[PDB]
């Protein structure tokens, strides 16, 4: 089996089971595209902007649990991938990003990717192409996953060489001492007021995380990245903690004497001022990345491992306690806490009444996102797709497009705002041309909005450079991209019907720009200092 | 107060941009760098002069995240080696 470099790339991608690949062609990547035209297994989706290609790859990857692939040419193609790749890095998503480059014989793609990738490559001769790709796919998916960037010079793609590529699979998870699991089991069994603090890393262990939470009867809080790890109404659900979390549980955490941290990284937006976050709490911290252990809070028991393997070795050693008095305390604090048509919360509720637990939910970034995180009943793992680490405006629509492509059966609702939706508005075309089942729920405040709230609450000269006049018609635009549109103006009947019928849709709702996301923790404050 | 780290890394252009960029990006203090290829070998040594901080094992965890880093050790040589070396130039 003899190949050209481009044909080998395609063949390898086939043997990793890739069925979809998304990108945009250009000169320096045209050989791979030539080979890719010949694949009977891999379909190629043409984005309208390479940032869109990357975020669509991201939507696939955030729903499958496997790396997704995006492609671009040198120069502006590569540079346009940057935001999508960096977003992939800070939220820990397996992406393989393939870029053509000028013949080995320009823009320093390698250099630019150094600080935003889990690893990257410049293939200088074709003989390296097998190892490179096999290691890229290993690196992207092992340990703490992330994006790997492979830059391949055109003269390597059109070379020929001689070799059978297998399916690269994940590296083995770290080992961990049984004394550690014993010591954690002892601390959990002896704790008066434990809380279970879940992050985006527990995402492939819903069974054992649920089993643990219910056995030990642990109040469980989740980060923005862990919504759905317990169904919203679950009686142990403190819901989400932190900057815009629920007030009762922000106070409840300060009562904890031990917190069990699985898959979280103590980001300030969940923790607030580090030193004032659960001072009287001993900490157990289980994380697959050594570098996260003790990075922000020092744990009393630290395990570098996969959460599943730990919880497997830990649940049979954890006693099953009613924790009755601690629950009365949780409830008593909750009986002093805020609570929630075409309202913003009412809109979220109305849209939820239109779909199953089978829906996939995507968001852009801003007030509409925090509102959705607060009120939508997210009850499944890998149902909730949001950009948290980088917090990229424009993530929502292309992410939803990817999710649709990866699950053609399901419905993808994309809660967006007027500002974020314009960042990748062009991918509307991508949605209609593939006739994908994505429904954009646009809360249009004619404002940036999260900025509007930060300036109005915290800066002396108030709102500036954060408002729009309202001479943009979003229904006209979505219609010109080929989507059905709706403007609540039975309203519900129109909503349920626009959601029920297939194809991509835009649903538009006016919202007063003065509306707020409460509670808010002012930047740099303790989690007990909420507005 | 100071230590040398010895890093064994794969020799390609440029692992040094990886390592240097890591130290800048994360605000690790470095007060002397030396990189030499290891002979009859596909690897190079990077020696760094760091502080023996409370921050040091976090520094090592970060460095070990780099794919090209094959090993990272605390190197038993006196830390005042680096400065003295300047004399030969
Ligand atoms: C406007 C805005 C508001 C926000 N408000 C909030 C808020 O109120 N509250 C909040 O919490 N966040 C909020 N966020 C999100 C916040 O910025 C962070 O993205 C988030 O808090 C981090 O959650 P995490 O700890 O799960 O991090 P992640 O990056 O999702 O989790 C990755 C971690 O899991 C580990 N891991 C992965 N796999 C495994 C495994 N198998 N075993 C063990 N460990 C594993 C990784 O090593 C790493 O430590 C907000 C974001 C924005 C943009
Ligand atoms: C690309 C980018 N630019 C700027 C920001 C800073 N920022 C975060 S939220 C936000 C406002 C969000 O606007 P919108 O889409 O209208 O959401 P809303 O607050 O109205 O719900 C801005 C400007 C960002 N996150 N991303
Ligand atoms: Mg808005």
């Amino acid at each position: 089996k003899r190949f050209t470099g481009a044909e080998f790339i395609v063949h390898f991608l086939e043997q990793q089971g890739i069925k979809i690949v998304t990108g945009i062609p250009g000169g320096s990547i045209l050989p791979v595209y030539d080979a890719l035209s010949q694949s009977t297994q891999i379909r190629h989706i043409l984005a309208r902007h390479e940032q869109g290609a990357g975020f669509i790859a991201q939507g696939m990857a955030r729903t499958d649990g496997k790396p997704a692939v995006c492609m671009a040419c040198s120069g502006p193609g590569a540079t346009n991938l940057v935001t999508a790749i960096a977003d992939a890095r800070l939220d820990s998503i397996p992406l393989i990003c393939i870029t053509g480059q000028v013949p080995a014989s320009e823009v320093d793609t390698y250099g630019i990717s150094i600080p935003i990738t889990k690893h990257n490559y410049l293939v200088r001769h074709i003989e390296e192409l097998p190892q490179v790709m096999s290691d890229a796919f290993r690196i992207a998916q092992s340990g703490r996953p992330g994006p790997v960037w492979i830059d391949i010079p055109k003269d390597v793609q059109t070379a020929v060489f001689e070799i059978q590529p297998a399916m690269a699979e994940k590296a083995a998870a770290p080992a961990f001492s049984e004394e550690s699991i014993r010591d954690a089991a002892a601390m959990i069994n002896a704790a008066k007021r434990p809380v279970l603090y879940l992050g985006g890393g527990v995402i492939n262990a819903p069974a054992r995380v649920r089993e643990l939470a219910e056995k030990a009867q642990l109040p469980t809080t989740m980060t923005l990245m862990a919504l759905g790890m317990l169904p919203k109404a679950h009686p142990l659900s403190l819901g989400m903690l932190g900057m815009h979390g629920v007030r009762s549980t922000n106070y409840i955490l300060q009562e904890a004497d031990l917190l069990i941290v699985l898959g979280a990284r103590f980001d300030d937006r969940a923790i607030g001022k580090t030193e004032q976050f659960c001072p009287n709490a001993k900490i157990i911290h289980v994380d697959i990345d050594r570098a996260e252990l003790g990075k922000i809070k020092q744990p009393h028991v630290a395990i570098q491992a996969d959460v599943d393997d730990v919880l497997a070795q830990l649940i049979p050693l954890v006693e099953a306690q009613p924790r009755a008095e601690w629950h009365q305390l949780v409830a008593d604090l909750q009986r002093e806490f805020p609570c929630p048509p075409l309202s913003h919360y009412g809109l979220i509720n109305a849209v939820a009444a239109c779909v199953d637990d089978n829906a996939i939910i995507t968001t852009d970034v801003g007030q509409h996102q925090m509102w959705t995180a607060q009120a939508y009943p997210l009850n499944r793992p890998r149902q909730w797709l949001t950009s948290g680490g980088l917090g990229t405006m424009g993530f929502g629509l292309p992410a939803a497009i990817g999710a649709a492509l990866a699950n053609p059966d399901r419905k993808v609702l994309c809660f967006s705002g007027d500002g974020s939706l314009m960042m990748n508005i062009q991918e509307m075309a991508t949605a209609s041309e593939n006739q994908l089942d994505v429904k954009i729920i646009l809360m249009n405040n004619e404002a940036l909005g999260l900025v509007h709230q930060q300036q109005s609450l915290f800066y002396e000269q108030g709102v500036f450079a954060a408002t729009y006049p309202g001479k943009i018609n979003f229904m006209q635009i979505a219609a010109g991209f080929g989507l059905e549109t709706c403007d609540l103006n039975d309203p519900q009947a129109s909503l349920q019907e626009i959601i029920n019928r297939p194809g991509p849709a835009l649903i538009h709702v006016r919202i007063d720009a003065e509306e707020k996301v409460y509670p808010m923790v002012p930047p740099g404050a303790a989690n007990t200092e909420m507005v | 107060d100071n230590v040398i780290l010895e890093l064994t890394v794969r020799n390609h252009p440029g692992v040094m941009t990886h390592v240097c960029g890591l130290f800048a990006r994360r605000a690790f203090n470095v007060e002397g760098i030396l990189c030499l290829p290891i002979q009859d070998s596909d690897k190079s040594h990077i020696w760094l002069l760091v502080n023996d901080d409370q921050r040091l094992e976090q520094m090592i965890s970060q460095i070990d995240k780099l794919e090209d880093v094959v090993k990272v050790q605390r190197n038993q040589s006196d830390p005042t080696m680096f400065n003295k070396i300047a004399v030969f130039f």
